[PDB]
DNA sequence: CGTTTTTTTTTTGCATGTGCCGGTCTCACACGTGCCTGGAGACTAGTAAGCGCTTCTAGTGGCGGTTAAAACGCGGTAGACAGCGCGTACGTGCGTTTAAGCGGTGCTAGAGCTGTCTACGACCAATTGAGCGGCCTCGGCACCGGGATGCTGTTTTTTTTTTGGGTAC
DNA sequence: CCAAAAAAAAAACAGCATCCCGGTGCCGAGGCCGCTCAATTGGTCGTAGACAGCTCTAGCACCGCTTAAACGCACGTACGCGCTGTCTACCGCGTTTTAACCGCCACTAGAAGCGCTTACTAGTCTCCAGGCACGTGTGAGACCGGCACATGCAAAAAAAAAACGAGCT
């Protein structure tokens, strides 16, 4: 026995998205590729923000993501931005932006 | 004995707080204000510190985000002081207020 | 005036976060009204949440349900 | 003992490793992840359900999966996402 | 042909008659108001519909519906609400 | 002489709320009065906008509500202006509204 | 040689439309407006005659409230004609753009 | 370019209806901007659900789906 | 206190729109009709959840010291805001041009419906390893002090703008 | 032009904050372990939906009138905006007062888990009328005269509120 995941080329699991999917209330019925899909979609989100997340983290000279390097990757990335963009980061702060009639001259 | 000009120390502020993430309202008043308003909807009523934090994360985004959208309403007046109608304005376009 | 622990200095911190320079006396005010309606609406939610599950401890993922609803959903605390 | 919470947090840092192998992640910064998955996953499957049931059809295919994330993504998001999900299910029905 | 579609209209008209007797409606009105009940009744089944689902439940009862109504409906709406449900619950677990 | 509206004494069909409710995929299970509470709610609404349309259908000389009379009743109402704040009514026009320094002395 | 002072007709029309519930745009126009957008999406795509209507109710709808707040930034501003700045500034509080 | 076809007298009604007394001779540019960006973000989500369906023509259904993700609801279309 | 000017304000004078009657003609609300399918019924069976009973989590309250934060007052600059004044960007109102709107016909893509048939997913029981809670450790990172650096503000000096004479029509 | 007074420009200079570095110490990320329950496997059975075929709805194209609406130009008023100038609100920083914060202990509310038990809802097969489509009628309302009627502007009616004797204490 090898898990669905291994098979789909995934790191999340393509069993517990199938379960959630059951569960949820969603459809009556659950087709077979679905929770593959979506356990790819979530993965493929899920580095993208990690990926920058990281790039967040080795610009402040530290090792391990914090809420901030996640916000600041989010905000700055055009898209991930309007994904999120009624979602608030617990512990984010904000980006740096003064505007510029504030500025001294 | 030296005296900064009106406003550069708010410019130092503003970068010193944009910078950080740390909560900027005192918790413990905080808390009692949450304790406060929730009396309003049910007596004798206990709290999670998490589910007190989740409302102090959420109030302090808010109004940074209400700042900010007010801010750029005095600014569209050819002001640079925040008054009650910038905040006024900001909330009716959101679609806060009626 | 636990509303008024919620002080001037702290309103203040909140509005240069914001990145506002300059801020009229009629503000603090303004904002502490501005803050209960926010609480209230949440907290009114939150606490509906709690009743239907019969608790008398408020939970963050009461919270959590609350700030999703008012369109205002919150990361880190659960859901 | 303490009752089962699960999480995505294992599944995460396999994806971090992955991405950046020498780089760590907070409990907060896991949390906020975490919510994320949840969120998106609620988005995806509700939006899914919803073509479905607008379709009159009983089941939630991987094609409601795709249109949902085509709908929901913004942009390049949208169809890199989608990519990965036809790419996943391919190999998964190579495999058997 | 022409499907078979259901509508709300005769129960709308049913409401019509007994509030304003003298007074009707054209269609683009009863179509709005069609819209209308649909909307409210995902908005209230949506809402119990998670309200069930947080809390372990498999079944959505009345009291789901409640605390849907009292989180969807603003202040007055909500109370007046609450009563015509809480009365009409009454009324048919009286009849039988 | 029976059947489900009757017995709760209603217009809208508790039958016909209970099955949308079944097939509507939000809960495994409904309970018996679910949709009793509910067609009771729908009602109740509805009779409120009706009730408000029809005095802005008889403020009009109008023995026929038009979708201007709903928008009418829904707007000048403070909580079902709320209720519906982001729904737009098609043939609905805008309440007559001119801002006060727009005007002449 | 009759004249009426700039402003004058415009409150006349603000009061006229305020008062109507007709589309103030020319539907053919609009139409092909629709299926000139759609083209870029899918090519050869026929539209249901509703859904060219629900489409143009919600376009004008949009602009209309759209005006609405552009103006009060107009007022905001101690001015009474709205400019792009202005609309700007309400799309910007209203989340439809950075 | 049937933007165009948009013309400056029906910018001007639809201002109008919106309680705008003057108008800068920039506005009819930015106004088509806008629309243009509100019709391509709501049929590209109709023509979505028409492709999902199968289907060759675009119903009311479609663009009433669409607008309602646009957080748009429209009533009287089949709501 | 009156007595010249101005500065405001009152009442005509036409010219334009809505607001309003009478007819009065069409199409869409209204209601009736007959037929189909979705709600009703009584049945069985299983289990969802209310309840009672037990566990021990974590929420609450209190205390006393430290020091960071709030408070409150003094002072002065820089911003809000009111007034003035100038240039043209918009509004109004024609006379000219356009093409939308209307009603109609003619053609057929494709929306939508039906029946048939099977590949697919639900459900089931057995099997077992992935992922959970709990537990341990050790380096990242928070905190601190010390020194380098950058940016501010003041006072002095330099540079140019700017402004109040001294002749001309 | 002449010449003088500001208003900006550059300069040097002290000063205060911020930033970077190494050192220290604590705790939470990270990983390991052992048990558990959720995912996997392999089986059977039913039906959802894929597909082929047929119906006919309504989306498209085209045409030819009649305006209603777009367009373009002329002209001038009222607005947007730049400039200046005045008053103090709001910023900065100081000294005084407050209470948040922290760490801790003590107590127990109530969150949460488990077991039992049964009232409630899902599932099923039979029945049938409420609610559907389809189709015809008829009166509401939209349309189109003209007739008060209200406005709202071009002013002249006069009528108040200032600018200047007034001429006396
Ligand atoms: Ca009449
Ligand atoms: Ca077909
Ligand atoms: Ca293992
Ligand atoms: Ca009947
Ligand atoms: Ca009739
Ligand atoms: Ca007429
Ligand atoms: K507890
Ligand atoms: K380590």
């Amino acid at each position: 026995a090898k898990t669905r995941s291994s098979r789909a080329g995934l790191q999340f699991p393509v069993g517990r998205v199938h379960r959630l999917l059951r569960k949820g209330n969603y459809s009556e019925r659950v087709g077979a590729g679905a929770p593959v899909y979506l356990a790819a979609v979530l993965e493929y989100l899920t580095a993208e923000i990690l990926e920058l997340a990281g790039n967040a983290a080795r610009d402040n000279k530290k090792t391990r993501i914090i809420p901030r390097h996640l916000q600041l990757a989010i905000r700055n990335d055009e898209e991930l931005n309007k994904l999120l963009g009624r979602v608030t980061i617990a512990q984010g702060g904000v980006l740096p932006n003064i505007q510029a009639v504030l500025l001294p001259k | 004995p030296h005296r900064y000009r009106p406003g550069t120390v708010a410019l130092r502020e503003i970068r010193r707080y944009q910078k950080s993430t740390e909560l900027l309202i005192r918790k413990l008043p905080f808390q009692r204000l949450v304790r406060e308003i929730a009396q309003d909807f049910k007596t004798d009523l206990r709290f999670q510190s998490s589910a007190v934090m989740a409302l102090q994360e959420a109030c302090e985004a808010y109004l940074v985000g209400l700042f900010e959208d007010t801010n750029l309403c005095a600014i569209h007046a050819k002001r640079v002081t925040i008054m009650p109608k910038d905040i006024q304005l900001a909330r009716r376009i959101r679609g806060e207020r009626a | 005036d636990n509303i008024q622990g919620i002080t001037k200095p702290a309103i203040r911190r909140l509005a240069r976060r914001g990145g506002v320079k300059r801020i009229s006396g009629l503000i603090y005010e303004e904002t502490r009204g501005v803050l209960k309606v926010f609480l209230e609406n949440v907290i009114r939610d939150a606490v509906t949440y709690t009743e239907h599950a019969k608790r008398k401890t408020v939970t963050a993922m009461d919270v959590v349900y609350a700030l999703k609803r008012q369109g205002r959903t919150l990361y880190g605390f659960g859901g | 003992k303490r009752s089962r919470k699960e999480s995505y947090s294992i599944y995460v840092y396999k994806v971090l490793k992955q991405v950046h192998p020498d780089t760590g992640i907070s409990s907060k910064a896991m949390g906020i992840m975490n919510s994320f998955v949840n969120d998106i996953f609620e988005r995806i499957a509700g939006e899914a359900s919803r073509l479905a049931h607008y379709n009159k059809r009983s089941t939630i295919t991987s094609r409601e999966i795709q249109t949902a994330v085509r709908l929901l993504l913004p942009g390049e998001l949208a169809k890199h996402a989608v990519s990965e999900g036809t790419k996943a299910v391919t190999k998964y029905t190579s495999a058997k």
